[PDB]
């Protein structure tokens, strides 16, 4: 069920495989604008596809 | 990726152009007056006149005139001069 | 009954977006003294209901005149705005639209010896808006007819493909007048509809309704 | 040359038919299409800060 | 046509653990959007023929009455002057710079879309 | 015999029993336009209410709006039709407009008929499925009918109340006659205190009464001044009318 | 051929890479390409004027000549500045020629 | 309504089962139905003639009257058998009436 | 679209003996021909409106010039005589007998099809 | 300099290297119409034969007929093009017509090129996929080319031979000139005895020679009279010319 959980999240949203699982909540903050921009601009461009 | 969906429908007119063309034509044919170089005559004159004499020379200019003012027909020689 | 499908980001969609947003920018809405929130939102929506659609009217007159002016530069075609009733019939119709808007600001009643002189200079706007479009489309095309007759007098008299430095200097003068006519075709459709926003925008003013009762602090 | 037309009312009504078709075509066909793709972009660019903060407060996934 | 994420969720729920990682490319492609395939030509629509016969019927009719216009050689030599600029506009207008200049007139194409920043919509 | 043949034709061909036999095809078209011409006819509307009941589950949203405001004007209340109407609305709530829902609710507010699933799907549709300035285009006599229909049925949707409170301003109440503005201001303040919701645009429905208090009683102005003090500490300040300028 | 698909591809490779500014050399004589277009333009007009005149040459000109005559005509119908006069002289000349 | 779907169903039940040959009784007076149609036909003509005449009655007839006059007219423009004569008398009558 | 008998043969070959007799109604319906379903109206086509506006534009134009025809009351009373027979033809023509009489004009509908007599094409 | 500019334009823009650069779009259109105007040009046709080879597998049947009769008139034989042509025919054999196959075979009969799969799919198409009177519309000089192409390659299809034997009559041979009728009658009788197939319409190709034997040799009339006696006992009777009337 963990493998099926992440199967749906990476079929819909495959860019999630570039934020490693241990470095994920090191990004968060209390506000959404406070989230660390280490992966924000990379996640936005991997989400736009391979072209 | 969607480029071949827009090549399927080809040319298409603007979406109400038949009301523009039927509005410009209905202004050019419903003038309410004779047709620009002609004059309405009686039926007794129209049935009695040859079609070479109903024509005016001014209304048939020469299609590529060698002298400016050449006309193709000559009309009625029965002038009221 | 089935509408056509539009690609997003088409070039005619991008051009007409920028054209509409240009003419809408000519009569901008005025900022109220209050902050715009849900209290002031019906006063802002009612302020937009009482403004004339000059953003739509000016891009109607931009797009119908630049299409007519540029027909005169297509081969085998003449500009419809080179006709007196077409071009001045658009100028009177803008002037009457401004006046009907300004007459309705009251109850359709028409407004010492000063006011016949404000009226004359205002009634001349009617004919000046259309005649400026008509004479520009006529005087540019007429000069081109005269100079093509002069530039045809040289190869008719002299040789075909002979004595070519005489006709080259006038075929390049004819070519630079058709090029100026492309500039006058675009400018006079811009000047007609810049001025339509100015004339119609004079009577584009109503009272902001606003809050009549408040709970301060 | 040609200065006055054969009918001034016929040319003035040709201008009113052409400019009212352009008014109809803009209001009905062009400007709904303009605003459907102008305001998808504009609503998303205006809401983006409050949409994402509302969604951050909602999903329990953190 | 139900939504493809509920088709992904259903197709991943009723697979086994052994064939989960093999099925992931056929659940990926069952929920890809349709991009319709490039059909055969069937060229020049019933309205593209009206647009080109009606433009040829207009150009012949306008050149017919231009040739008997009392200034007929001046009228027919103005179509040469006017079509000379249609030729010089195909050779001077930067058509890629003009295309990207009209894309900046519209705020919809002058930028990228801006919502939904991926860290707000995770499902862990 | 010309007068005899016309009078015989008039008593057997043009009656109201054949007027309701051509009206069986499309019901909510003929139901709506006849009732707008003044054709109430309580037991001719029963022929409508059973001819349309196999169709209510598949009607368009402008057909459903045409049924309810026709059956409001004819004042006829068919309870097993009006549950098929509210099951059209609460199944297609995303397709209805605030112009259409404010006329369906005012029918359901006269004929005291509600569901909890209907009251949520009307409030979900006005708030989320419709433009947020659609209350501003409504006219405040219809919004006060929606405000009391949620206070009669005890339904507190604080998201709907912030939406309907947009459509109360000097603009929307100024388009009302002062007989109808008074019937709305008292009806809107009675609903705003039933939920205890005092938005910042309650100072336009209060100020619509305090700028002309000579149309009100002292009993109704005690009702108004009860809401004014209840809204003053909620909004954190004191009421003050504005003389313009 | 397919009537819309052949010469669309022929006009495409006549429009784009068919270039007489380089295939005929022509950089030896011309400075830029912006001035090759600025006299291919005037060259198109001078060729188009000389074709339109020559395709029907014996004609009495509608335009004002400036006091000049084409060739050995000089008193004929081609150079006659009165048009009802030259219509009479053209009709006499047409029987002979 | 749906504009093609309502009165198509209304005309269908006016065409088919709406029958004044039985709803108005009328078998008491008529032998068959093949002769009810054969005088509803002639009844349609006599009604349509009398409507077309009466919808504009004061008119000088283009058709030859057989020497008859409608009502108290008898010498007016309505009965005048010379048409240029009756045009003069109608223009006089129109000022009065 | 391959043929449905090879779809029947394939679908019956790859079933088991236990679920053969249960599968026979879904192999029957997988090889039934398509009879397309009755769509919604979208009534009066773009050419049925040209046919009825153009017929109304013809009837008004013909009645316009009939009303100024010097025998105008005789012309307008002939349309009453002519339309009286269109009414009497809707009430006298046996339209079911006429339909089955035109079906006998054509030899394709005057009989039944005649080939392939079932004992020649068995597969035992 | 008017003559100089035209002559410079003529030596760099209108040549046959750019005539074959506009002819790259649709090959079998331009291949067919140029070869009918007399444009053989053996190494301009090699530019055709490689520009069309990625397209031969998807050509229509009138395109394939246009390739083969153009490459017959230009007499150019590209063996790896002509296997893609016969793989278009033998994959779409139901779509070809006898008018089209009799022109494709006569190209394949000049350039001695055949397959067994091609010879069956041409014979299956003329016999079964095409109308049985399509040989009657053919003209007997094309049917004799098909008869010998099946006798050169030793292919006995007795169903095809009964089909092609319809198109031999007094009508079809009477439309031939007597130089071409003689070249056909000898070519058809040589193929009818190679299979030993003597149909009832062999008495029209024999009788086309015996009614005018002064155009034939005694060697060729020995060839004709060999087939006449071979056909007489097959059909069970004796030959007799008919004087008309
Ligand atoms: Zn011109
Ligand atoms: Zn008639």
């Amino acid at each position: 069920r963990l493998l099926k959980l992440w199967a749906k999240r990476l079929l819909v949203s495959p860019e999630l495989a570039i934020v490693p699982l241990n470095e994920f909540d090191a990004q968060l903050a209390s506000k959404f604008e406070g989230i660390s921009p280490k992966y924000q601009e990379l996640l936005s461009a991997v989400a736009q596809g391979n072209k | 990726s969607y480029s071949a969906y827009f090549a399927k429908a080809g040319f298409q007119f603007p979406a109400g152009l038949s009301a523009l063309v039927a509005g410009i034509v209905a202004l050019n044919v419903c003038t309410g007056r004779p047709t620009k170089g002609t004059k309405e005559i009686s039926n007794a004159e129209y049935n009695a006149t040859p079609i070479g004499y109903l024509q005016s020379p001014d209304q048939h200019p020469t299609a590529f005139p060698k002298v400016p003012g050449m006309k193709d027909v000559h009309g009625s020689p029965h002038h009221h001069h | 009954s089935s509408v056509r499908d539009v690609k997003t980001g088409s070039l005619p969609t991008n051009f007409l977006t920028g054209v509409y947003r240009f003419w809408r920018s000519q009569n901008p809405a005025e900022k109220p003294h209050d902050p715009v929130n849900d209290r002031l939102l019906p006063a802002v929506v009612d302020a937009s209901d009482k403004r004339a659609s000059i953003g739509t009217w000016a891009t109607t007159f931009f797009c119908t005149i630049i299409s007519c002016n540029l027909l005169g530069l297509m081969p085998f075609n003449e500009a419809p705005t080179s006709g007196l009733g077409f071009a001045t019939g658009l100028g009177v119709s803008v002037w009457a639209t401004a006046t009907i808007l300004g007459l309705s600001k009251t109850g359709f009643k028409f407004p010492f010896i000063f006011v016949p002189l404000e009226t004359i200079s205002y009634t001349f706007r009617a004919v000046s808006l259309g005649v400026r479009l008509w004479v520009n489309m006529l005087a540019g095309h007429t000069l081109l007819h005269i100079l093509t007759g002069m530039a045809l007098a040289l190869p008719f008299s002299l040789g075909f493909f002979s004595m070519v430095p005489a006709t080259f200097g006038v075929c390049c003068l004819l070519s630079a007048l058709v090029g100026l006519e492309y500039l006058v075709a675009v400018l006079q459709s811009g000047v007609f509809s810049i001025l339509s926003t100015v004339y119609v925008g004079e009577f584009n003013h109503d009272k902001f309704i606003g809050p009549a009762a408040k709970i301060v602090k | 040359m040609k200065l006055l037309p054969e009918s001034l009312q016929q040319e003035a009504a040709t201008a009113a038919v052409v400019a009212s078709w352009v008014l109809w075509h803009l209001d009905t066909q062009l400007l709904p299409t303009i605003m459907r793709e102008h305001k998808l972009h504009a609503c998303w660019a205006a809401a983006a800060k409050r949409y994402n903060e509302k969604l951050f407060k909602l999903n329990p996934s953190y | 046509e139900g939504n493809s994420v509920a088709g992904i969720i259903k197709s991943v729920n009723e697979t086994s653990g052994a064939n989960l990682l093999s099925s992931l490319k056929t659940i990926k492609a069952q929920a890809a959007p349709i991009y319709p395939a490039a059909a055969s030509s069937t060229g020049y629509s019933t309205q593209a023929k009206i647009a080109l016969f009606g433009a040829l019927s207009w150009i012949l009719y306008r050149a017919d009455g231009q040739s008997k216009a009392h200034e007929w050689i001046v009228d027919l030599n103005l179509n040469v002057l006017q079509a000379a600029w249609l030729i010089s506009f195909s050779s001077l207008i930067p058509f890629r710079a003009v295309y990207f200049a009209f894309r900046g007139m519209a705020p919809a194409t002058a930028s990228t879309l801006n919502g939904l920043k991926t860290f707000s919509s995770i499902s862990l | 015999p010309s007068q005899n043949l016309v009078s015989t034709f008039a008593n057997k061909v043009i009656v109201e029993e054949n007027l309701v036999n051509v009206a069986e095809i499309d019901v909510p078209f003929w139901s709506y336009w006849l009732s707008s011409a003044g054709f109430t006819s309580k037991d001719a509307f029963v022929k409508f209410a059973e001819a349309v009941k196999p169709k209510v589950a598949a009607l368009s949203t402008s057909d459903i709006t045409n049924l309810t405001v026709a059956f409001k004007r004819a004042n006829y209340y068919d309870k097993d039709l009006f549950t098929g109407i509210e099951a059209n609305v609460s199944a297609n709530f995303t397709k209805f407009e605030t112009e259409q829902l404010l006329q369906i609710v005012a029918t359901f507010d006269a004929f005291n008929h509600s569901s909890v699933a209907f009251l949520d799907d009307v409030a979900d549709s006005i708030t989320y499925c419709n433009h947020y300035l659609a209350p501003v285009r409504a006219g405040a006599d219809e919004l006060a009918t929606l405000l009391t229909y949620y206070a009669k049925n005890g339904h507190e949707r604080a998201d709907l109340l912030a939406t309907v409170a947009r459509g109360f301003s000097e603009v929307s109440l100024g388009k009302l006659s002062a007989a109808q503005r008074k019937d709305t201001v008292l009806s809107a303040l009675k609903a705003f205190q039933t939920f205890g919701f005092y938005p910042e645009s309650i100072e336009a429905v209060i100020g619509a009464a305090l700028v002309s208090p000579a149309e009100y009683s002292a009993e109704e102005l005690k009702e108004v001044e009860a809401v004014k003090v209840a809204a003053e500490n909620a909004l954190g300040g004191e009421f003050v009318l504005i003389q313009e300028g | 051929m397919a009537v819309t698909s052949f010469l669309g591809k022929a006009f495409e490779k006549y429009f784009y890479d068919f270039s007489a500014y380089e295939q005929f050399g022509l950089n030896r004589f011309l400075s830029s390409k912006g001035q090759y277009v600025a006299l291919r333009h005037v060259g198109f007009v001078m060729v188009g004027v000389n074709v339109l005149l020559a395709a029907n040459f014996p004609f009495n000109p509608p335009f004002p000549t400036i006091g000049m005559c084409p060739a050995g005509w000089e008193g004929t119908w081609v150079c006659q500045a009165d048009k009802a006069k030259a219509l009479e002289m053209y009709k006499e000349w047409k029987k002979s020629n």
